């Protein structure tokens, strides 16, 4: 099923950063070795063919550029708080030595000099200069912008590379221009979606006549006649947009700068809106109608944008009306056009921008110390409530309810009693991982209010250096976590909320005329049923897929440590399971009520990034973008690397098949209609004229 | 063409221009709603129903009352009962029988082989031979 | 749901498939239908005498009732079913499967869905909505009129003996006495 869309559907994109330094090889001259974007703690290295683009492989090194350098090649990186050191080999990523005492030395990488040398610029143009008898070969006019030249090759092989405008870089060869690359894309930090779509009675009988028959006129000729009566016989872009798989991914940079991407054709750029906000922190749109965009930034302003077919428009800059930096935004009320800003330093503003030309509301806010809540009244915020860790805890996930369109009311058993699942909309799920008793617990908030509700913990030696995720659906909760005491391995966690566990029942949740009062906590209290699976491999991060209506099965998409992308249906996570010895002959289970299974293997068929290696970088998400066609579900994945996908839980079963076989079936028609056709005239004449005796 | 595959054609016509135009109308409330992200009925309902009585009006004029020859006579003298059905009961149905001059039981009454040979040795004799 | 064109390619050779099969059936079971001596058809000939003289003209025999008796003595002494639809749910199961075709008109209920939607593993996804095993369980009780339409159409001695001696006074029918009465109870 894959290998006819293996890499035609998939949308990978490959993200160098701008480069810090690029270090020639000592062996197959014409590649180089590139360390480029750098942090606080790791950057990349990566190995980059110079005649061509064609990145060759890339790896995240836990050390900084400044400790990282040559021998006295050989690539020793030096750690400096310890000498824990590592020689990597060039030209392969062989560990070609480790250790703790002492480095075995290093030579600090030159700088260009590449003035003096070998170049010279006068006339906007640039002209390469032997070092004597400087008979300037090889001049070229310089581009619009220009940085500086990165690297430069003069025997043989011949290369220049320019770094031509600020994240541009150009390749030359002996000088017509071979290659050319764009890093403008190296962080992701939020992300928005726009969609492209198509665009007296007897007097109607007549226009209607009169419309249809000459259409049908019109087309009566051009046998061909039975082609256009098949319907069969085609161009897939106006399938893909009646389907609305093409799409337009509007994706807010690190730095600052807006860029449209083709959901289809392999994400060509639309248009890129370059800004002046030096990092952007969300974006939104500013009402229903999908024409204005509103980005803040990092340092307090918001700018709006004018977003057209052609290059947009930075309509509108201005500031905040309090000029501190900005740590995130939340989207009030779509009408009332408000947003609540929370700046570092930990304080709120509420902001009413413009028309984008006691009904009380909620807010919540997490963070690693606790979850907090607030009222948003009279347009001022209150402080209502605090859930606050002790000093040894440390809050680590946390998920909110999505919302989901409701399409059954309870899950239905063998025997057709139902459980009335629980569906309460104001609730949050978060865990709290403790040191000082070795346990991680997992707590189920009522956020209008503030009650537990659950409480639930772990004791099996977790470790808490590997990462831990959860995610809320519909009405269940699943929740990752790595641990040692069974057995030293991934471990994922579904509890599932039902009304009441007796077979038939409706507790509460009285639906006739009732309008339940949630702030004074009348509601009616879930009760739970709780699983444990193990997982062969760390997973990074989690998230459930989208559709239209929320019918088929939800998905649960992982992106591991290795870059890999993997789901599961939840159908594969059953709480009430049972062994397997115990489905069998069970009357009352469910319609294919799946086994318990608490092992669950990895299935290469569902690895999306089939080849791709996909290096997604430490701060990423995965996305879920609903479409037509309610099988297929759109999934991305952002951040360093930017990936885009179809995944279908289900089975594809409104798009019929790409491999329909209606050649055998036309046959059979034709084999029956050609054996009646000839077996008729000899039971006619045979029969009648013998029944008869004539 | 006499009325019955006139309205056999013209509804035929006339029902699938209104299966066309409904097709196209319920297929763009749905393409259009979409169209706007999840956001002409009479005359049609009054064609279709036209259709639909043409139909019933064109398997009704497909009877015919029923209109005879004599058997024995050689004008035309049409032996017309003004019915559309036959008679269940006995009396009536040889009542038709009989008002042609024919006799149901036929081969009993003539006992047609003997009468044929004398009959057929006979025709030789007479003038018209 | 936005199902895609493809009621075309299912509606219609499924109906067509089932309607060639009927044709087929019948000239089949016509072609297929599903005493040699004098004296055996003879015999059957008088048995079968017996029986309309008992049965037949046992009514209008008035006065003639007791001449005939002693002459009489004197003289005397689902393979259609299980072919074609198994082999066309085996050829829908092989061809068409996985699939939503449509939604019925009316709503059925949950075991409906447990055994219409074969294809498909949701299972939230609605009763209405059906594979399209659906459409041959409803065209193979609905198709009786398209047919009709189209044009298609559908030791003995001794046991006899005893019956004539049984029949000698059993019943001597009023008739050809009361005829006057039931002629003047008509025709008025
Ligand atoms: C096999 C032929 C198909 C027959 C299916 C029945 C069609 C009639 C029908 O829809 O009635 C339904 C069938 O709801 C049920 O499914 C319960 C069945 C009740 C009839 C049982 C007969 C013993 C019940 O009547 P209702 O008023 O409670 O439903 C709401 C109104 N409605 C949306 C239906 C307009
Ligand atoms: C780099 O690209 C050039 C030209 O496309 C090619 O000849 C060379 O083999 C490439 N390098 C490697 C290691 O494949
Ligand atoms: C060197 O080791 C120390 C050990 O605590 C660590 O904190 C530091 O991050 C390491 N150096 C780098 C560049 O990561
Ligand atoms: C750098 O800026 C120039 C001028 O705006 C523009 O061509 C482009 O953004 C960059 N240069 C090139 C050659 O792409």
């Amino acid at each position: 099923v894959f290998s006819d869309d293996a890499f035609i559907t998939d949308w990978q994109l490959a993200n160098l950063g701008p480069w810090e330094k690029v270090i020639p090889d000592s062996r197959d001259r014409n590649r180089v070795l590139i360390l480029s974007n750098p942090t606080e703690t790791s950057c990349l290295v990566s190995s980059f063919n110079v005649s061509s683009g064609q990145i060759l492989f890339r790896n995240v090194l836990p050390f900084t550029i400044d400790e990282i350098q040559l021998d006295s090649n050989a690539m020793v990186c030096v750690n400096s708080s310890s000498n824990h050191w590592q020689k990597y080999d060039l030209h392969d990523w062989f560990l070609l030595e480790e250790g703790v005492d002492n480095a075995p030395s290093t030579t600090i990488l030159p700088q260009s000099s590449y003035l003096n040398d070998q170049v010279s610029i006068k006339n906007n143009e640039l002209h390469i200069l032997d070092e004597q008898s400087k008979l300037a070969e090889w001049k070229l006019e310089l581009p619009q912008g220009f940085n500086k030249v990165e690297y430069f090759h003069r025997e043989d092989p011949l290369a220049l590379v320019l770094n031509v405008n600020d994240t541009q870089y150009m390749g030359f060869s002996a000088l017509i221009p071979v290659w050319q690359r764009d890093e403008w894309l190296t962080n992701v930090v939020d992300y928005a979606v726009l969609d492209v779509f198509d665009s007296s009675l007897w007097n109607a009988y007549w226009l209607r006549l009169t419309t249809n028959w000459n259409r049908l006129i019109n087309l009566l000729k051009e046998p061909g006649r039975v082609f256009t009566k098949l319907l069969a016989l085609k161009d897939t872009t106006v399938s893909d947009l009646k389907f609305g798989f093409a799409k337009i991914l509007i994706v807010l940079t690190h730095d600052g700068f807006i860029g449209g991407l083709d959901m289809v054709n392999k994400g060509q750029l639309i248009w890129k809106l370059d800004l002046e906000i030096d990092q952007g922190v969300k974006m939104f749109w500013t009402d229903k109608n999908h024409d204005e965009l509103v980005v803040f930034s990092h340092d307090g302003h918001y700018l709006t944008i004018e977003v057209t077919k052609d290059q947009p428009i930075i309509k509108s800059r201005s500031p905040l009306s309090e000029r501190k930096t900005v740590d995130s935004v939340i989207r009030l009320n779509e009408h009332d056009h408000q947003y609540l800003i929370k700046f570092e330093d930990k304080d709120h503003l509420l902001f009413k921008l413009n028309p984008g030309k006691s009904s009380h509301i909620f807010v919540t806010e997490h963070d690693t110390n606790g979850i907090y809540g607030y009222i948003i009244e009279n347009d001022t915020v209150k402080q209502t409530w605090k859930k606050a860790v002790n000093s040894k805890e440390k809050m680590v996930a946390y998920s909110k309810r999505e919302t989901t369109n409701l399409n059954t009311l309870g899950i239905t058993l063998g025997d057709k009693s139902v459980l009335y699942k629980y569906l309460y909309p104001n609730l949050a799920a978060y865990l709290i991982a403790n040191e000082e008793h070795h346990t991680i617990t997992f707590n189920l908030i009522d956020t209008i209010t503030g009650e537990i509700l659950i409480t639930q913990e772990h004791k099996d030696s977790p470790d808490f250096r590997f990462p831990m995720d959860i995610v809320f659906g519909e009405y269940w909760v699943v929740y990752s976590y790595f641990s040692s005491e069974p057995v030293p391995e991934q471990k994922l966690v579904v509890v599932e909320l039902y009304e009441s566990l007796t077979p038939d029942e409706r507790l509460s949740n009285s639906s006739d005329n009732f309008s339940y009062d949630p702030l004074t906590g009348h509601i009616n209290k879930p009760q739970f049923q709780t699983k444990q699976f193990i997982f062969p491999e760390i997973i990074k991060t989690m998230s459930i897929s989208k559709t239209t209506d929320d019918i088929t099965t939800k998905a649960i998409v992982m992106e591991l440590e290795n870059g890999q992308i993997t789901y599961i249906p939840k159908l594969l996570l059953n709480a009430r399971g049972k062994p397997a010895e115990e489905m069998a002959k069970d009357k009352k289970k469910e319609f294919m009520a799946t086994p318990y299974t608490p092992v669950i293997p990895i299935n290469d068929n569902f690895i999306i990034t089939h080849f791709r290696n996909l290096l997604p970088g430490s701060d990423s998400q995965l996305i879920s973008i609903p479409t037509n066609l309610e099988s297929t579900s759109i999934i991305c994945d952002l951040g360093l690397d930017v990936f885009c996908t179809r995944i279908t839980p289900s089975g594809q079963f409104d798009l019929m098949s790409p491999t329909f076989e209606k050649g055998k079936l036309l046959i059979t028609i034709f084999v029956l209609l050609v054996i009646t056709y000839f077996i008729r005239p000899s039971v006619s004449n045979k029969k009648l004229k013998s029944q008869w005796l004539i | 063409s006499f009325v019955s595959k006139l309205l056999y054609t013209v509804s035929a016509l006339v029902l699938f221009h209104s299966g066309f135009s409904s097709y196209e109308f319920h297929h763009l409330l749905k393409l259009n709603s979409l169209n706007n992200a999840q956001g002409l009925p009479k005359d049609i309902m009054y064609e279709t129903y036209a259709g639909l009585i043409l139909f019933v009006l064109a398997v009704f004029t497909s009877f015919e009352k029923l209109q005879y020859l004599p058997i024995e006579s050689n004008d035309g003298k049409i032996i017309s009962q003004g019915n559309y059905l036959k008679e269940i009961a006995l009396n009536k149905a040889t009542n038709v029988d009989n008002l042609i001059g024919s006799n149901p039981n036929g081969e009993i009454i003539f006992t047609p082989s003997f009468v044929d040979v004398h009959m057929k040795r006979k025709i030789c004799r007479e003038w018209a031979s | 749901l936005l199902d895609d064109q493809l009621k075309y390619w299912v509606l219609l050779p499924i109906s067509i498939v089932m309607v060639l099969t009927g044709v087929l059936k019948q000239y089949i079971m016509t072609l297929i239908t599903g005493a040699q001596p004098r004296v055996k058809l003879t015999e059957w000939q008088y048995l079968q005498w017996a029986q309309l003289l008992i049965g037949n003209g046992g009514n209008l025999s008035s006065d003639a009732f007791a001449a005939k008796k002693e002459f009489l003595v004197k003289d005397l002494t689902n393979m259609a079913s299980f072919i074609p639809q198994t082999i066309i749910m085996w050829w829908v199961n092989h061809f068409f499967a996985g699939f939503i075709l449509m939604q019925l008109p009316f709503p059925l209920t949950a075991k409906f869905k447990e055994m219409l939607q074969t294809g498909i593993i949701c299972q939230d996804l609605d009763v209405r909505w059906v594979s399209s095993i659906s459409w041959y369980f409803i065209s193979v009780l609905g198709l009786n009129p398209v047919y009709n339409l189209i044009g298609l159409n559908d030791q003995v001695d001794k046991a006899m003996h005893a019956m004539a001696n049984d029949l000698t006074i059993i019943q001597h029918e009023t008739c050809l006495d009361n005829v006057e009465q039931r002629v003047l109870k008509q025709y008025m």
